[PDB]
């Protein structure tokens, strides 16, 4: 009458496809570890220029020499762009990590990480000069909100 | 009944439902596992076609050859002059790609150039009307020169006092052109590798032809157009000869913007290279009101504002002084805590930026 | 100053490359520059201007206040 | 050396700029620790 026309059905069908997908994620398992044994990393971090249709990409090395990529490799195609740093095969130089822009190790020592301590009381006369300095180089970056209700461009 | 019998048949819905997400992840893996088998081409330029299928390639930065295109490729459009990827086994060409972008040249056109139109430049309307007839219009009605048979002019050179409206200009007409834009700084031109700038200025210009219709913007051109360190000069030929490549039909024009024309050297003055000149002078009284009316126009300010008076007090300013008379009225606002501004503001402002300019030691300029 | 005494070219394309990164073409906003010298009457009329460098902050000699202050 | 990636401080990733050859993204050998490396440097790598 009831509940009685779909018993054989849902009992069997939902353990078929679930061992269906126990069955596909160890093959995904095992195709991932594939992946990672080739994923050892010598990597020839090369930029990227333009991409092609025939979603596939042109390399150019740091041993400057160019290459073209049937298939851009492990990244996709929307993250990349041209002039960036990608990571690739040292030998079939597939693309296979997408890498953080790097510009220069000067550049990096002029950055300041030991965040100096003098303080604005340790100045002595200079009030006018020191609140000059502060409304324009502070006052921008703490609120951004007294000069936007002017619509004046901070200096 | 229906509430067990809706368990387990959403149950077999979710259940497919992660079944199809899992089978998209078991295709990602197994399709980049069959990418990595895939091996990378070599990239190469191409030159003399020896016989129908020997073909002598050169290799980006590399040695030169003489190889095969593999069996099936076109041998027309196998000209000197077609980037072609090689098989990095037996070097056959296979794969001719259409030419180099250079991402280099494309930072140079896909940057954002603001949205400053020509109802934001003022005072030099008949600067604007020089520069929107010399390389908007040849663009825009090309067939006008075409039945007019007059061979438009290539490019044209602004100069004049730092902080006129050189860079203004260039961005409003990047802005307002629906085109492809390229801009340079020309410092960024130079580079330490051998022979690097010139095969970017030549690409560059590849590029230009190869995106149509396309505006060339060098500025700072004097960084490497000084009067005749070894690459610079190297690297400005290779400019001229590129510049002198110029057929009429290219849908291609050029500006070049600088502060001391004087230094640029003379080659670049000759006819036929660039030969509309525009002086981009300090703004007159009209202009100087133009400007300041144009700047000052979104603050919030409260009661009449002087402009002439100010106009009056700003002698030999340049644009961006009266930008910064609007800067230091808002910011004397601000500290007075005032959500507003008013003349007094302005006067305080224009007082302390002619101070300012006091400083600015403007040495008198000179044209070319 | 630009023109200057010239194999210093070098140094006037590297301040030019600093003069468009200031202001030129593509605005730079969230990026304050400091600048320090002591012989304002030797820098360009270029990158001592008014959209590069908006405030003009001078230093004079302490005066006697301002010397009791630094004692 | 140059860039210590340290996506996860587990798996470093330090780039390198061999000088005059190339510029790879490598890891440390089992002896050297990641306190003893930092960006700059001046590492010293394998040869194959
Ligand atoms: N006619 C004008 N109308 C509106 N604003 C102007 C005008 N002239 C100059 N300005 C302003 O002054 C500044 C000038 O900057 P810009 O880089 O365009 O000047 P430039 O003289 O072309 O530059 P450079 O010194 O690099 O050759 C900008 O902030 C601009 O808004
Ligand atoms: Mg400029």
């Amino acid at each position: 009458r009831l509940l009685d026309s779909e018993i054989k059905i849902m009992k069997s069908e939902v353990l078929r496809v679930t061992h269906e997908l126990q069955a596909m994620k160890d093959k995904i398992k095992e195709n991932s570890e594939k992946i990672k044994v080739n994923k050892t990393l010598p990597y020839l971090v090369s930029n990227v220029i333009e991409l092609l249709d025939v979603k596939c990409a042109v390399i150019k090395t740091s041993t400057r020499q160019t290459y073209f990529l049937p298939v851009i490799g492990l990244v996709d195609a929307e993250k990349l762009k041209p002039g960036d740093l990608v990571g690739v095969n040292k030998d079939s130089y597939l693309i296979l990590e997408t890498l953080p822009t790097e510009y220069d190790s000067r550049v990096k020592a002029m950055e300041v990480d030991e965040r100096p301590t003098e303080q604005y009381s340790d100045i002595g006369g200079l009030d006018k000069q020191i609140q000059e300095l502060v409304e324009a180089i502070v006052l921008p970056m703490n609120h951004k909100e007294k000069f936007e209700n002017l619509g004046i461009q901070p200096p | 009944k229906l509430l067990e019998h809706k368990e387990i048949d959403g149950r077999l819905k979710e259940l497919r439902e992660q079944l199809k997400e899992l089978t998209k992840q078991y295709e990602k893996s197994e399709n980049d596992l069959k990418a990595l088998q895939s091996v990378g081409q070599i990239v190469g330029e191409v030159l003399k076609q020896l016989t129908e299928e020997k073909f002598i390639v050169k290799a980006t930065n590399g040695p030169r050859y003489v190889v095969g295109c593999r069996r099936q490729l076109d041998k027309s459009k196998l000209k000197p002059g077609t980037r072609v990827a090689l098989d990095m086994t037996t070097l056959t060409i296979m794969r001719y790609l259409p030419r180099e972008v250079d991402p280099l040249v494309y930072n140079m056109s896909h940057e954002d150039p603001g949205n400053v139109s020509y109802s934001e430049i003022g005072g030099l309307s008949e600067q604007i009307r020089e520069l929107r007839e010399v390389i908007e219009l040849p663009l825009t009605n090309p067939e006008l020169f075409q039945r007019v048979g007059i061979i438009p002019p290539k490019g044209c050179l602004l100069y004049g006092p730092p902080g006129t409206g050189k860079t203004l200009l260039a961005r409003a007409v990047a802005s307002q052109l629906d085109c492809n834009f390229l801009k340079v700084v020309s410092s960024s031109i130079v580079d330490k590798y051998i022979g690097e700038s010139a095969r970017l200025i030549r690409e560059m210009f590849n590029y230009a032809r190869d995106h149509q219709p396309c505006i060339i913007f060098m500025d700072e051109i004097d960084a490497i157009g000084g009067r005749r360190d070894r690459e610079i000069q190297r690297t400005l030929m290779e400019l001229l000869n590129q510049m002198d490549g110029f057929d009429t039909l290219h849908r291609v024009k050029m500006i070049m913007a600088t502060n001391r024309p004087d230094t640029l050297d003379p080659a670049l003055l000759r006819p036929g290279r660039l030969d509309r000149k525009i002086h981009i002078d300090l703004p007159n009284e009209q202009a100087r009101l133009d400007i300041l009316k144009i700047h000052a126009g979104p603050i919030t300010k409260h009661g009449e504002i002087d402009y002439e008076a100010i106009v009056k007090l700003s002698d030999g300013f340049n644009g961006a002084d009266l930008r910064n008379v609007c800067t230091e009225a808002g910011m004397f606002a601000i500290r007075a805590d005032h959500d507003f501004v008013v003349q007094e503001d302005f006067m305080k402002a224009v007082r302390k930026v002619a101070d300012s300019k006091k400083l600015e030691s403007k040495l008198d300029y000179k044209p070319v | 100053k630009r023109f200057d005494s010239a194999g210093d070219r070098e140094v006037q394309r590297t301040m030019l490359e600093l003069l468009n990164q200031l202001d030129g073409f593509q605005p730079n906003t969230q990026v304050k520059v400091i600048a320090a010298t002591n012989r304002v009457d030797i820098l360009d009329p270029a990158l001592l201007r008014s959209g590069r460098l908006d405030r003009k902050i001078e230093f004079p000699m302490p005066n006697e206040e301002a010397r009791a202050r630094i004692m | 050396c140059t860039k210590i990636i340290n996506a996860d401080s587990e798996d470093p990733k330090y780039i390198i700029n061999v000088k005059q050859f190339a510029k790879f993204v490598v890891d440390l050998s089992d002896q050297v620790a990641p306190t003893d490396i930092e960006e700059g440097m001046r590492v010293g790598v394998d040869r194959n």
